[PDB]
RNA sequence: UUACAGACUUAAGCAGUGGAGCAUGUUAUUUAAUUCGAUAAUCCACGACUAACCUUACCAUAUUUUGAAUAUUAUAAUAAUUAAAUUAUUAUAUUACAGGCGUUACAUUGUUGUCUUUAGUUCGUGCUGCAAAGUUUUAGAUUAAGUUCAUAAACGAACAAAACUCCAUAUAUAUAAUUUUAAUUAUAUAUAAUUUUAUAUUAUUUAUUAAUAUAAAGAAAGGAAUUAAGACAAAUCAUAAUGAUCCUUAUAAUAUGGGUAAUAGACGUGCUAUAAUAAAAUGAUAAUAAAAUUAUAUAAAAUAUAUUUAAUUAUAUUUAAUUAA
């Protein structure tokens, strides 16, 4: 069990190595908050044969620590094996990096073989929103694993001809949108990042849309029919982009010069 | 009989499968960025495999133009501004697009690929939600407040007196 | 290919059967898989990925970028050993290389014996067991170059079996004196020669030999006389197997030239009684030996 | 580093940079090149 | 082939100690600054003392900070020479030496693990993976630090004739050419084993119209016959054998003196005899070569230890 | 000191420098200060990729004294631990000190400038000389050139290198539901050349050869990076770091203002100009680019004023879109 290391009373009867593993886990997990326990020492004394350590030493080592072991050793002078000869038993650190790369690849391969297939239980059939009842598009942005100010930005885009506005009200809507309407594409796009949360900004754009639609549909005082649509903003945008608006002349086409498929008996015979 | 290798294991040895786009309703744009292409491409391939099993038609990874940043330094610490060293950083970009998918399934994709992300890869996701014109329940600055407080303080009210 | 659950359930673990069933219901049997020539997702070898390799996979319980355990559920509490030992045999010893287990048990005589056997065909056992090597000259020489004085170690050694075979070798090394002695020991064995010995104890008569500036006067001696000669000549006689000898060195007493002169004298300045008899067609009798014969 | 002696009482860490500085201070005291006692504002 | 396989080339992402990309450039600068500071802090946590005369110095390499979308993994290599209890007994199985105590506070300690403290500094999940290297000449960074900090009594009055000799007998002088040619033969054999597998699987036929569009050759088993994890992986791994090493000294050990020790190979022949192509790390360092410098202070002052290892 | 070779130079050509004004650096001088270097080649728009304050290192005046660090010992305020003591944090105080663009690049780490030469160095074995040493043909041939090849009691190996390579270019495959469109593109992978072939001529060491021309095939024509050694004890202690030595109510720290922008002469490097193979206006279904930049922002269109019909230019008002193929 996960909490077994915290209950040395229950260690009695466990195999020798399991008791040592639970003794090492209690020391690693507690650290400076580790206090010797009698039950723990009793279990460790039972492993004096699995390790061949004198039962007396176990007690000292269990109460003294590294210092106790240094005394049992009799000295603290071990040869300096820092330039010992290589025994072709370990890999260089640069080769261990290439093995790590391969450990990662295999980790992903295993996920794709046996974990990704389980995701098919969550398949849901696309419930397409009708293009006519849902003409507005809200773009949200999310920077995964990052705090980015632009994540709050919300964009609203709709085709004016899909708003269900009459002819006169459609004209007033386009006049009042000003630079936010592109006559060439018929797209009305407005974005807001004024608020701190995207949900707040989405409502703000929604509220403005309702206000603009109400004013455009209230033609009791002014309809702005005399005022023609101003496209100067769109023209400026078009001049900054390159226009490849030329097509091959149709009267230049020579369909009689195209290669004619040849007759291949083998392919004709291999099909029967 | 030899050991059978099922289709799930075999798929790992071949290019990721892609589901056909039926309607063309773009639901999300996932842009991946890294300073190296190798992890970027590997991770992009993994996303396509995750989406397939989730039932998400995916396109890409479309390679976007690599951005290059440049810095020119003088090699010497104090003088000798005639020998200059060049340094650069390349941002590699990939675009994976999702189509004709419900929002819940799309969030599962983003959650899973986030849990199993690679080092040095960044991810921006633009979600597109088609909505109705009229919705139900919908979808003051610090400086201004201090100005009002300041204009009420005695050091300012003592002048505004008319 | 799609396989029935029965077959797949006899090779793959139960925990992985559900994934195989779902994959065989989502991937149509008529799928034409294509090979990617940009990104290599799979390894270069076949693997079902059903078993965790103790080395090629991440160690269960070890922290790493893709560890799936929670930070409070790692199971590596001992850090005194390498967590993932090398796979298979446990070593990467290149084919044709040997693990340097024993060092210092190598014998410069055995290294000379092995190399010389491969290069000249001499028996290793004779070199390592029958031959005795004695350094005669060990000094440092120097060459003046533009970079500076380059020092070198010079070693002159004599080898012999104490039974007539003796050889002189020279060696140079810029690194250490031990390498110079190894080369000299190597050279000496290649120069092994047989020297005539009268009764296997002394030389035939007297020798007055001139080697460059060295004047060597060697006289044969009675049995039990011992070696009463220059110290350089003494060592050579010991290796060669000369027991009784008297002599004096005149003019130049350079050790190097005494050793070479002595070896040359023992070969070019001696004539056996048998060789003298055959050349002259006469019988030569050792009176002392006949006096004690039957 | 100063917070390590209370976060991990069991472990005794050594700051070699700090230790090197303290040794240079004692050495200068022994050569008579120590620092003058700082004047007190009270004076 | 070499750059299309994870076992035959070093990913360029590994050339940088901070492996990160954030759209928010400010957060990326902050993470980079945080990685240097933590690296400095960890260097200060490697020196431990049990008693006045028992100071254990663990040699740590620079940290590899793997920043993913959800977590940060701090990977570093460390070398520790266990000089307190280097016996043949199992007494070490009943107490935690100082190095185990230090490694267990990285992730295991339930109350004050360093990962949780760092998780608040970085505002993301953090893991630390210490990897033990058994020799000091397997990593250029560890090797330089050991010499600089531990071998001073050997080169402070000139390079001892025994010290240099040890630094020249560390590795047997492997013949780089035969090792390079053995590697190229193994690649050719593996490449010729797969071509034969497909040629046979095609000549045996494993819709004629469909026999002009699809490229599916057949069962995965047959295509990869005799290509398993027991023979392919270990034969293609690169940078597996140390073939050269140069250790330089400099500074004041009343004028600075420089001593250079050079022993072995400083090139790779796998790139000349085969279509495999070399890569430059950071666009100026060859891939086989790993160079690091470590300085320290003595009575005279600063001296630098410059070590360069060539792994092919 | 000899000969040869190599560049170095020179020539030719284009545009300049040297002359005028101004910008800028330096010198000199001045100044309370005009901070300090660098200062032949290898300083002089150099450090410096921006000196109004800041930056700042200088000057005047005023002000601070354990100061930014670590540790020790007290005192408290606070939270836990432990049966009121302990431990944590914080503040204050205490003393070792902290701090120093103070001196020393000719004490240093690191970095850099300038140059030379690389078939360069070492190692192994063999061979010659008693030996220190030498390793011999050879002062080889050839190329623009290690370029390519040949050869000798030398033969190998290792690096040094060259190269391999990466880039560019040409082509192929993959990716993009061709409205993030530039598909005439983007970026991953792979291929390609260090070009090849024949033909006549001219030389040769004539052979299984070079120099040329000629026809044929091809998109094929350019770059890169790094070092091997050594010298100038060349630059830097002012990017940061170290020893020694000096300051410690001051050579440390902060604020206000000033200076670094002074001006006789001299020098370096630039800009503008001295008119007609050249300057100035105008050119709206808008002739024709590339590479960069925009969350410590890039700012459209419109309107107003200068200002006149309008345009143009400058600024204001307003702040559309985009945090980006
Ligand atoms: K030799
Ligand atoms: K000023
Ligand atoms: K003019
Ligand atoms: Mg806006
Ligand atoms: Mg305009
Ligand atoms: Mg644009
Ligand atoms: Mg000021
Ligand atoms: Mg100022
Ligand atoms: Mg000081
Ligand atoms: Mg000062
Ligand atoms: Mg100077
Ligand atoms: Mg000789
Ligand atoms: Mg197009
Ligand atoms: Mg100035
Ligand atoms: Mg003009
Ligand atoms: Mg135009
Ligand atoms: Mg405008």
């Amino acid at each position: 069990s996960a909490d077994l290391y915290m209950h040395p009373e229950k260690w009695k009867g466990l195999p020798p190595q399991r008791i040592l593993e639970l003794y090492w886990e209690r020391m690693a997990r507690l650290g400076s908050e580790y206090k010797p326990n009698k039950d723990e020492l009793n279990a460790l004394l039972t492993t004096s044969e699995y390790s061949n350590v004198p039962v007396n030493d176990i007690k000292k080592l269990y109460h003294r620590g590294e210092q106790g072991a240094i005394d049992i050793k009799g000295g603290n002078v071990n040869r300096d094996n820092s330039l010992r000869p290589f025994m072709f038993d370990e890999l260089p650190s640069q080769a261990q990096e290439l093995v790590a790369q391969h450990r990662e690849q295999r980790f992903y391969n295993r996920l794709a073989a046996y974990e990704l297939p389980l995701l098919a239980q969550y398949r849901q059939e696309y419930k397409r929103p009708s293009p006519e009842s849902h003409p507005v598009t809200y773009r949200y942005t999310s920077y995964v694993g990052e705090e980015h100010p632009n994540s709050r930005k919300v964009v609203l885009s709709v085709k004016t001809k899909e708003l269900g506005l009459e002819e006169k009200s459609l004209h007033k809507f386009r006049i009042l949108a000003r630079s936010r309407y592109d006559h060439t594409t018929d797209i009305f796009k407005m974005s807001s990042d004024k608020f701190e949360h995207a949900s707040q900004n989405a409502r703000y754009l929604h509220d403005i849309l309702q206000r603009l639609l109400a004013e455009s549909k209230d033609l009791t005082e002014d309809d702005f029919s005399d005022v023609p649509l101003d496209t100067r903003h769109t023209i400026a945008k078009s001049l900054r982009k390159k226009k490849r608006d030329y097509e091959f002349p149709e009267h230049w086409k020579r369909p009689e010069d195209a290669p004619k498929k040849k007759f291949d008996i083998v392919d004709q015979l291999l099909s029967t | 009989s030899t050991r059978p290798y099922p289709v799930n294991v075999e798929a790992v040895y071949y290019a990721p499968l892609k589901l056909p786009i039926k309607y063309g309703d773009l639901v999300a744009d996932i842009q991946l960025r890294s300073y190296d292409n190798e992890n970027l491409d590997f991770y992009s391939d993994f996303i396509l495999r995750t989406g397939y099993y989730l039932g998400i038609p995916l396109t890409g990874p479309k390679p976007l133009p690599t951005r290059r940043e440049r810095w020119t330094v003088i090699k010497s610490p104090f003088v000798h501004a005639k020998s200059k060293e060049n340094f650069e950083r390349h941002t590699h970009k990939r675009l994976i697009r999702a189509w004709d998918t419900n929002p819940e399934v799309l969030q599962m994709l983003i959650a899973y690929i986030t849990k199993h992300s690679m080092a040095g890869v960044g991810m921006k996701c633009n979600f597109f939600q088609r909505s109705e014109i009229s919705l139900d329940l919908g979808s003051t600055s610090a400086v201004g407040q201090k100005v009002l407080e300041l204009l009420d303080s005695p050091d300012f009210k003592k002048h505004l007196e008319k | 290919q799609h396989y029935d659950e029965s077959l797949l359930s006899r090779y793959y673990p139960e925990s992985l059967l559900k994934s195989i069933k779902l994959a065989q219901q989502t991937i149509p049997e008529d799928t034409k898989f294509r090979v990617s020539r940009n990104v290599e997702f799979a390894p270069p070898y076949l693997d079902d990925f059903t078993k965790i390799h103790p080395f090629w996979d991440y160690k269960p319980g070890m922290p790493h970028l893709h560890a799936q355990e929670e930070n409070n559920n790692f199971s590596i509490f001992r850090w005194d050993q390498v967590q993932q030992p090398l796979p298979g045999e446990g070593n990467i010893l290149p084919p044709g290389v040997s693990l340097p287990n024993d060092g210092g048990r190598k014998s410069k005589s055995a290294d000379v014996a092995a190399g010389l056997h491969k290069q000249t065909g001499v028996d290793p056992d004779y070199i390592t067991r029958k031959l005795t090597m004695k350094p005669l000259v060990m000094k440092r020489v120097s060459n003046q170059t533009g970079k500076g004085k380059i020092a070198s170690f010079y070693a002159l050694v004599v080898v012999g079996d104490k039974n007539g075979m003796v050889g002189l070798g020279e060696g140079k090394s810029r690194e250490e004196m031990s390498k110079a002695i190894f080369k000299a020991h190597w050279d000496a064995v290649r120069n092994l020669k047989e020297i005539p010995r009268y009764e296997n104890r002394t030389i035939y008569g007297d020798i007055d030999f001139r080697y460059h500036g060295v004047k060597l006067h060697l006289r044969s001696a009675k049995p039990g006389f011992g070696l009463r000669v220059n110290h350089v000549i003494f060592e050579i006689c010991e290796c060669a197997g000369i027991k009784d000898l008297s002599g004096k060195v005149y003019k130049s007493r350079n050790d190097m030239n005494i050793a070479k002169g002595t070896i040359e004298a023992f070969t070019k300045a001696q004539k056996t009684l048998d060789e003298v008899a055959l050349g002259r067609g006469k019988k030569l009798v050792d009176v002392r030996k006949v006096y004690y014969s039957s | 580093f100063r917070h390590l002696k209370t976060l991990y009482p069991d472990i005794e860490f050594v700051d070699l940079e700090e230790q090197y500085r303290l040794s240079m201070v004692e050495a200068k005291k022994r050569r008579g090149k120590g620092a003058p006692k700082k004047m007190k504002k009270d004076a | 082939g070499n750059i299309n396989n994870k076992l035959q080339h070093l990913n360029n992402m590994n050339n940088w100690n901070t492996q990160i990309y954030n759209y928010n450039k400010n957060m990326e600068i902050m993470n980079t600054m945080n990685d240097k500071l933590i690296n400095k802090l960890l260097y200060k946590m490697m020196t431990l003392k049990l008693n006045n005369m028992n100071i254990n110095k663990i040699i740590m390499s620079k940290t590899i900070n793997q920043h993913s979308l959800n977590k940060l993994n701090i990977k570093f290599y460390y070398y520790n020479n266990d000089i307190n209890n280097n016996n043949n007994n199992n007494n070490n199985n009943y107490y935690m030496n100082m190095m185990n105590k230090l490694m267990n506070i990285m992730n295991n300690n339930m109350n004050n693990n360093l990962c949780n403290i760092l998780s608040y500094y970085y505002k993301k999940k953090v893991t630390i993976e210490p990897i033990k290297l058994s020799y000091i000449y397997l990593n250029s960074d560890i090797f330089s630090k050991y010499i600089s900090l531990n071998d001073m009594d050997k080169y402070n009055n000139g390079i001892l004739t025994n010290y240099q000799r040890m630094l020249n007998n560390i590795m047997p002088k492997l013949n780089d050419h035969n090792i390079s040619m053995n590697y190229i033969n193994n690649i050719n054999n593996i490449n010729n084993n797969k071509y034969n597998n497909m040629i046979n699987l095609l000549n045996n036929n494993n819709n004629n119209y469909n026999n002009n569009n699809n490229n599916y050759i057949g069962n995965i088993n047959n295509i990869y016959n005799n290509m398993t994890i027991d023979n392919i992986p270990m034969d293609i791994l690169m940078y597996k054998y140390l073939v050269g090493w140069s250790i330089k000294f400099k500074g004041r050990l009343g004028r600075t003196s420089t001593t250079n020790l050079l022993n072995g190979t400083f090139n790779n022949k796998k790139y000349l005899w085969s279509n495999i192509n070399n890569n430059y790390k950071l666009n100026y360092i060859p891939s086989n070569h790993n160079l690091y410098n470590n300085s320290n202070i003595n009575k005279n002052g600063k001296y630098n230890i410059k070590v360069k290892l060539n792994f092919i």
